[PDB]
């Protein structure tokens, strides 16, 4: 019981870390896919408004 | 390449004769009228933002001057006008009226009155674009605003002349913590206190029909709609309606902060106005930008807010409150108009729709609202309280992951989760039952000095009526000395804790 | 005098017509009389042709009619500099805006002009002495660069940028030019009252700051020009006088918005998330100014603001290229008892090397940096493990990292009022002899309270041996 | 060197360093500071190409370093969005990857009839946040032989400068290169790129 | 296709890339009067791409193996360029930027790539 709590521990710490690592990953993804829709839909009004 | 103004029929004129009508100044022809925009020709001594009379009885607001035409913003239905209309100029600008005939009355964005009372006594004209105050003319916020809410008096206390926005959701605390703070002033504006009186101001803008008349008859069944104004601007109307509707509220209500008289205006919502503004301007040939918006979006919001300052002892010692609504999308709030109206105000109140459902009534996140104004404008008698249970509500959220494991609790996490749980349900408050200074500080003294960590759970609910009742029949003298003086001494404190302890045992 | 008459008014943008040969030129300020106000400023953008020219106004354009006079003044917007405008609450115009009388100049310098050659340019790049222990030690500020200044609220922005303010001015001479672009109407009377009972803006002594009013409830034309108006009073001392002048931007977010919306009003199409197309030529125009001269130089410690916290968007990431130091100030500390809130390991610079600060600084920032690194990432260890767990090595790195933590934490001058202490002002020879002895076992028996609150070596002895005894 | 895109005080420092090691007798320098026009820093990178070919059509190498890839394809969106043109991806023209191409096809080696030399080009590309799969960051590695990745992640450890060896290679630079150090540094790509997976999860 | 009419040969077409025929179309669509489509694209998309790769099919009189490449804009498999060209193309090879880094020579992707003979 004592082998099996403390080797849980560390597979919940290696999750934790593996989790915050592609919570990173997926920020910077987010960050370029908001940038990239502001400018997809200013250029949609911008071309029918110059037509 | 090509223009308007002359054209076709405006262009068979000029060459038979270059005078024909001694006008062209105070007066102007519909050349083209549709979307709530019409293209009048002429009026050249027309001053920019200025009021017109069309010739079937509809009003307009040149706004957009060219060098030929006129582009002005008709406020009523575009049926009415045709072309070829005689459009006359009023020689005025846009203002709206003012001054202490105006409460009990609700009006329109024009300062006509829709209420059917009659006449309103105004007793000045103000414009609705005016400047705002000047960093000379303002002093720090030390009144403090008793909005009745035990998690907003003690948080996030905003003050008189600050600015604190109401963002949420949809339907998660947004208009609730707006009416209960301005049905809360009863106590003071029925009294003879003119300094400690605050008008109430809310400007209904983007809400329907049936919402701007139930809100009307909730105030005046518990006497709070004889020194509040009400602004209807419904979305039936036209764009230049609803747009001058923060604008024409701000100067009515600016004629009591420069008297000696304290204001609070409530613009619900301020993502309707944001819309407003940007149909008359793409309309008007503009270019648009971002989230199809003019350019001027964020100075839009930010020249009506500031206008709300806390002027100092030589302007005549007014204050005005500013509580815009900021309707989220899916509580999302680094959007467009989330961000632009949350970095000019001094202090946010976020609402999330997960917490309303759990039983935190209203929901407000303490971990996300925050005053920009701290304890300054704040009572001394609720800021000995509040110090203590700030630090412990921080510790508790942090910790709040370990409450479904409460088998392997040790002493200090045992303390805290028991703590922590009694002050976040004795701050949840009812819908319309706004609450004192003098009964939140006895109710927020027992739950941070331990008196009510031995009771349970769900008997949060019932000791705060027993302990409020209680304290009215056996000890009023001090719940009505924490009232008049403000604050607490030490023989306050040595009073309040052998009252708490005598009825903790039944 | 060139008259010229308005042909047409949409908002801010305003057409004037001119004459042929007495037309105004591209960034030109033009007068026009009201009602109460002055003048009402309206810089030339472009000219549109047909004797005619777009032009932005700076202020409020309600009520003019068409066919109005307005007059040129035959060159830029021009602003008051010198010695006069220490004290005053200035404008985007040059106007006073304090209600304590006109600023009586000998010269007035447009807010427009061309930045420094590359023959007049410094060949090396110097470092700036700020006074702060964690300031000379970590991320050190160059002699004429940029600096973000990255924090929250209350954490310590208002109150590192008067200290220093204050230390530049009695150590090295040099004044400063607070220019609050873009802010709040509640920030700009709070910031003026906090300053005079500190010592900094003094109405009947000397004051050593230029205050410079830019809030947001104007138009895009005064809030996009509040940046010229502000740098042109900090580089007439440094040119003239010959003086280590420090401009301070707050925002320096605000700056980037306020020239999309009147690019964004005149006819230009945008950019990526809606930014204006001539960004990298508008931020560039007012950074380069802000140099070093062969007289004197200018540092820049403007408040960077991440959008929606995303550094790489286009207001964050264009910023950010001509930034030479970094002081980010985040919450970890402020109430764990560091004063101010200064990270040793966020804050980072370019300067921070062995050919510009030599080989004795590189090496006592790099021993303090890879002692504060490792005792930060051993923080999850130590309270899942104890602290008796360690090896011999590990249990003298910890002890000694949490002294060093709090030596580098001085109590400023204009902070004496809420901490109790008085104000150290350490110098850069005397904070890199302090912390050289102390990660070498110097003072190794001294306690962990005695290096808080105090600054240089001699300052460690004497609170340690008054402790005790 | 051609600093397009740079701060004025960037271009005065570096100009000192050479020149004090004997390295700025033989180096062209191109000022194109931020501080211009967006046409002269536009044009910087094809006015340092023509300074540059007449070493190699002489008979002479040349090394072309455009610093920075990344600030001239800003200044050339500035100028086609004025004149009201079409905006692609990440607002850009169309010919944003035709600007590109044609600039660095122009350093090659000639043979032995045309003189014998050869120019090189070392275009720096700056990634906002590591983001290899970009408009401006695709167009370029479709146009170079090989590419020098610089990661974040191992220069804030001490390991200057963070070369990832699984991710930068060389299309020529095999046989371009030296026999006794590609000798002694047998299969040195192959054991750096699979010591590096090795160790991130022992 | 000379050699596969008049002469009757099995031609084997070898384009690289093909991605550049609707890249260069594109820069020169805005100066002659066309409207921007997608992506700042040309609206002529799929009928200047159906017109070309239509005749460089099998005939009666002789076969043609095309063996072009396209090229992901950005690595974005859902482009005007990208996405219209896939419904003339019997057997498509997709090529992972995600494979390439692992060690896989080369990055062919079994979840992607599909044919018409896999029967
Ligand atoms: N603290 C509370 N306790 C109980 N009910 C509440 C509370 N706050 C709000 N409600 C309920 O929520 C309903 C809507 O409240 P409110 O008018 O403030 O939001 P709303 O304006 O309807 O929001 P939206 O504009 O998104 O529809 C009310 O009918 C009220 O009964
Ligand atoms: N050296 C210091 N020692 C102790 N407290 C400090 C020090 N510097 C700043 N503070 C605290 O930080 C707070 C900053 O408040 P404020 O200026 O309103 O917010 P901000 O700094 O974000 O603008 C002050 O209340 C002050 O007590
Ligand atoms: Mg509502």
């Amino acid at each position: 019981y004592a082998s099996e709590i403390s080797a849980r521990r560390n597979a919940m710490d290696n999750a934790s870390k593996n989790a915050g690592e592609m919570i990173n990953k997926y920020s910077i993804l987010y960050n370029r896919t908001r940038q990239a829709v502001i400018t997809n839909e200013l250029v949609d009004i911008i071309t029918g408004a110059s037509s | 390449k090509a223009a308007p103004t002359e054209v076709s029929s405006i262009l068979e004129s000029k060459i038979r004769g270059v005078s024909d009508e001694a006008n062209l100044d105070e007066t102007g022809r519909v050349l083209s009228v549709g979307d709530g925009i019409a293209r009048v020709f002429g009026l050249n001594n027309c001053q920019a933002e200025e009021l017109v009379e069309f010739a079937s009885g509809v009003k307009g607001m040149a706004l957009n001057l060219e060098p030929g035409q006129v582009g002005i913003v008709l406020f009523g239905s575009d049926r009415e006008v045709k072309e070829g209309e005689i459009v006359k100029r009023t020689g005025k600008i846009v203002d709206v009226p003012i001054g202490p005939g105006m409460l009990g009355r609700v009006v329109d964005a024009l300062g006509n009155p829709i209420d059917g009372k009659g006449p309103i006594e105004a007793t000045g004209y103000a414009i609705a674009q005016l400047k705002a105050p000047g960093i000379l003319p303002r002093r720090s916020v030390f009144e403090p605003m008793q909005t009745g809410l035990k998690a907003v008096d003690a948080l996030v206390p905003i003050g008189r002349g600050q600015r604190e926005l109401i963002i949420g959701d949809r339907q998660t605390g947004k208009t609730a913590v707006a009416l209960d703070t301005i049905l809360n002033q009863k106590r003071w504006n029925d009294g003879n206190d003119e300094s400690k009186k605050l008008y109430c101001v809310y400007v209904a803008v983007g809400q329907k029909r049936s919402t701007v008349a139930q809100l009307v008859q909730t105030l005046e069944q518990n006497d709070a709609m004889k020194y509040s104004i009400v602004v209807a601007a419904t979305a039936s109307e036209a764009a230049p309606l609803q747009y001058l509707a923060p604008f024409t509220a701000c100067a009515i209500a600016e004629w009591f902060r420069d008297n000696g008289k304290h204001a609070l205006i409530v613009y619900d919502d301020l993502s309707k106005q944001a819309v407003a503004y940007r149909q008359l301007s793409l309309l008007l040939r503009r270019p648009p930008g971002r989230e199809a918006y003019p350019g001027d979006v964020f100075y839009l919001h930010s020249r009506l807010l500031e206008r709300a300052a806390k002027m100092s002892d030589a302007n005549g010692g007014g204050s005005l409150t500013a509580l815009p609504v900021i309707e989220t999308q899916g509580g999302d709030v680094s959007a467009y108009i989330p961000t632009n109206v949350i970095s000019i105000t001094d202090g946010q109140i976020f609402l999330e729709a997960e917490l309303f459902y759990k039983g935190i009534r209203p929901a407000i996140n303490v971990g996300l609202s925050v005053s920009r104004v701290g304890s300054a404008a704040q009572v001394k008698a609720m800021k000995q309280v509040a110090g203590s249970l700030k630090l412990f509500l921080a510790q508790y959220r942090e910790v709040a992951a370990f409450a479904q494991f409460g088998s392997d609790l040790d002493a200090s996490t045992k303390q805290t989760l028991s703590r922590g749980e009694r002050l976040t349900q004795l701050l949840k408050q009812k819908q319309y039952s706004p609450q004192a200074s003098e009964e939140q500080v006895p109710v927020i003294y027992a739950g941070v000095n331990g008196f009510l960590d031995n009771i349970p759970i769900e008997r949060i609910p019932e000791f705060e009526e027993q302990f409020i009742a209680y304290l009215k029949a056996n000890e009023g003298d001090i719940l009505e000395a924490i009232r008049t003086k403000g604050e607490l001494s030490s023989e306050l404190l040595d009073k309040l804790k052998s009252a708490t302890e005598t009825f903790v045992a039944t | 005098p060139a008259s010229g008459k308005i042909r047409a008014v949409i908002g801010a943008v305003v057409d004037v017509q001119f004459e042929q040969g007495e037309l105004p030129a591209i960034l030109n300020a033009l007068t026009i009389d009201q009602g109460n106000n002055q003048k009402l400023v309206l810089e030339v953008a472009q000219h549109l042709g047909e004797n005619a020219v777009r032009a932005i106004a700076m202020d409020g354009t309600e009520g003019l009619v068409r066919g109005q006079t307005v007059v040129d003044t035959g060159a830029p917007i021009s602003v008051p500099v010198g010695r006069g405008t220490l004290g005053r609450i200035i404008n985007v115009v040059g106007e006073p805006i304090d209600e304590r009388g006109p600023i009586e100049c000998k010269q007035r310098n447009p807010i427009h002009a061309d930045p420094p050659s590359f023959v007049e340019q410094s060949t090396e790049a110097e470092v700036l002495e700020t006074g702060i222990k964690v300031v000379d030690l970590l991320a050190p500020y160059a002699r004429g660069g940029k600096i973000g200044l990255f924090g929250g609220a209350g954490v310590g922005k208002t109150v590192f940028i008067q200290e220093l303010i204050n230390n530049i001015a009695k150590a090295h001479g040099g004044f400063s030019v607070f220019t609050g672009v873009g802010e709040r109407t509640r920030e700009g009377n709070d910031l003026y009252r906090e300053m005079k009972e500190t010592g900094v803006i003094n109405l009947e002594g000397e004051s050593k700051v230029a205050l410079v009013f830019g809030q947001m409830n104007e138009p895009p034309g005064a809030r996009a020009r509040v940046a010229l108006t502000g740098l042109t009073i900090a580089e007439y001392f440094r040119d003239e006088e010959g003086q280590d002048v420090l401009l301070f931007v707050d925002n320096i977010f605000r700056f980037t918005q306020a020239g999309s919306e009147v690019s964004a009003l005149l006819g230009r199409i945008p950019s990526a998330v809606g930014y204006q197309p001539t960004l990298a030529t508008d931020m560039g125009l007012l950074q380069e100014r802000i140099t070093t001269t062969r007289k004197g130089s200018v540092t820049s410690v403007q408040a960077v603001y991440v959008p929606a916290d995303d550094l790489t968007d286009p207001a964050p990431a264009t910023t950010f290229a001509h930034l030479d130091a970094t002081t980010v100030l985040s919450r970890g500390i402020s109430e764990l008892g560091i004063y101010p809130a200064v990270d040793p390991l966020d804050s980072k610079s370019r300067l921070l090397d062995v050919s510009v600060v030599g080989q004795e600084h590189y090496d006592v920032a790099t021993g303090v940096q890879q002692t504060l690194q490792a005792y930060k990432s051993l923080q999850d260890i130590i309270a899942i493990l104890g602290m008796d767990e360690l090896s011999e090595q590990d249990k003298l790195t910890v002890e000694r990292a949490r002294k060093i933590q709090r030596f580098l934490s001085q109590p400023f001058a204009v902070a004496e009022v809420f901490t109790g202490i008085e104000g150290k002002l350490v110098r850069l020879k005397d904070t890199i002899a302090s912390f050289k002895a102390v990660l070498e076992g110097k003072y190794d028996h001294l306690p962990e309270n005695a290096f808080y609150m105090v600054g240089g070596i001699e300052d460690v002895v004497a609170k340690a041996e008054k402790i005790a005894a």
